């Protein structure tokens, strides 16, 4: 939601 | 090649001063940090690697290490508040802002993403990102004649990061930052990509979640009709933030609510008030409750759009939170409405579901329903039709529940119930 991991 | 390195080997590579060795180890760290099962963020932090990644951000002469360290730091900053803080403490913010203008699109996209994570931590880091001057280069990335020429992932990431700059309260974002961002937001709200639309509506919903002056900043840009259009969309990730924005807007003045009505919003509510997703129904009913707290002409437009039977329906059968919002809508209606409007509400069948809700274990909804019924009784007094209403209440089992509410824990509940049976 607020933060996004880049996989 | 660079797959499943140990943190020890990564440290050994980064602490050589062979630039290629450092790049290899940095990519190994990036791959470690981009695995789905428990990426060892805290191990990377404890090894002291963040200042090295941050310094790699400035190596203009070797674009790959810029990219790999930007990605690694992005994933560290995506974690807990303490992990994001470790990224910020390393001086990452100005270095990422510097990368925003890089000639390599994947590098500047990575910087956009990282700044999105940092700003998304909360108000303090959001405002710190703003103070370091991120807004101008971010918006400059979108200063093109047609947004469709930008890569879709790039545009989505920019929209998401802008929405995070629009997010959070206590305090809300700085007024001048909101003013600077809003025109680009308005343009993104007209783009054709569903994810861009969803994140733009989210940004607008954040900006309208506050006092009437914030709502006014948004409403003056003329976005309400586009919000209504998106309220009619088929994609739930678009309808949800669009509906939240519309509800926020109708928490404002009667004139802002009127702008929502003029744009045609009420014609969407037959669908929204029967929507199979519980949260849509709840938020649509809350929006309706804030519309029925408006003027009598606005209540009348609610009537004309045929929405009172839908309120009766939601009161009769819905998730309990939605039913509470419906009770609020009814009490607002009865407190603000004319006598003929309250008569019409009774003729649509509000009394029996209103009574049935009096057997709930929620004290606030009991108070709300009792206030609504006393308002209805007041209108009936003006018409001299009070005992027809009392017979209607008694034939559906309402008098039993109101009389039982006399022996109730809450003092206000007992007082209102005793008043009702003493008077009628």
């Amino acid at each position: 939601r607020k933060k996004k991991n880049k996989a | 090649g660079t797959v499943n390195w140990s943190v020890e080997d990564i440290v050994k590579g980064i602490n050589s001063n062979n630039l290629e060795s450092q790049l290899q180890a940095t990519q190994a760290a990036r791959k470690l940090l981009s695995r789905e099962k428990q990426p060892p963020i805290d191990n990377i932090i404890r090894a002291g690697l963040i200042p090295k990644f941050v310094s790699f951000l400035g190596k203009t002469d070797c674009s790959p290490i810029q990219f790999e360290s930007a990605w690694a730091l992005t994933n560290i900053a995506s974690g807990t508040s303490e992990q994001t803080k470790a990224v910020v403490d390393g001086g990452a913010i100005p270095a990422f802002i510097s990368l925003l203008a890089s000639p390599h699109a994947h590098i500047s996209e990575q910087a956009v993403w990282a700044l999105g994570n940092i700003a998304g931590d909360g108000s303090a880091f959001r405002d710190l990102v703003i103070k370091h001057g991120a807004i101008d280069p971010l918006l400059a990335l979108l200063a093109v004649p047609d947004l469709s020429t930008l890569a879709c992932g790039y545009l989505r990431n920019l929209t998401w990061t802008l929405s995070n700059l629009c997010r959070n309260k206590n305090p809300a974002p700085p007024l001048d930052a909101v003013e600077q961002i809003l025109p680009t937001l308005v343009r993104l709200l007209h783009h054709n990509d569903p994810e861009v639309l969803a994140d733009s509506c989210w940004a607008i919903s954040y900006l309208t979640d506050g006092p009437n002056e914030r709502i006014e900043m948004v409403v003056k840009k003329g976005v309400v009709p586009q919000l209504v259009k998106l309220l009619g969309a088929t994609e739930l990730p678009i309808v949800t933030p669009a509906l939240r924005a519309i509800g926020n807007i109708v928490t404002g003045t009667d004139e802002q609510t009127q702008k929502v009505i003029d744009a045609g919003a009420l014609a969407v509510f037959p669908s929204l008030l029967t929507n199979p997703k519980t949260n849509i129904q709840k938020e649509a009913t809350w929006t309706m409750s804030n519309i029925t707290a408006g003027r009598q002409d606005q209540i009348q437009q609610v009537v004309n759009h045929g929405l009172v039977p839908f309120l009766v329906g939601v009161l009769s059968k819905a998730d309990f939170k939605t039913q509470k919002e419906a009770a609020w809508a009814i009490t607002n209606y009865t407190s603000g409405g004319t006598v003929e409007q309250i008569v019409y509400l009774v003729h649509c069948g509000i009394i029996e579901p209103l009574m049935n809700l009096l057997s709930a274990k929620d004290t606030k909804i009991i108070q709300v329903i009792l206030d609504a019924i006393s308002n209805i009784f007041q209108a009936a007094e003006k018409l001299g039709e009070t005992e027809k209403l009392s017979i209607m209440i008694e034939e559906c089992g309402g008098l039993d529940k109101i009389e039982a509410l006399q022996r109730h824990e809450n003092e206000s509940v007992y007082k209102a119930s005793l008043n009702l049976i003493e008077k009628y």
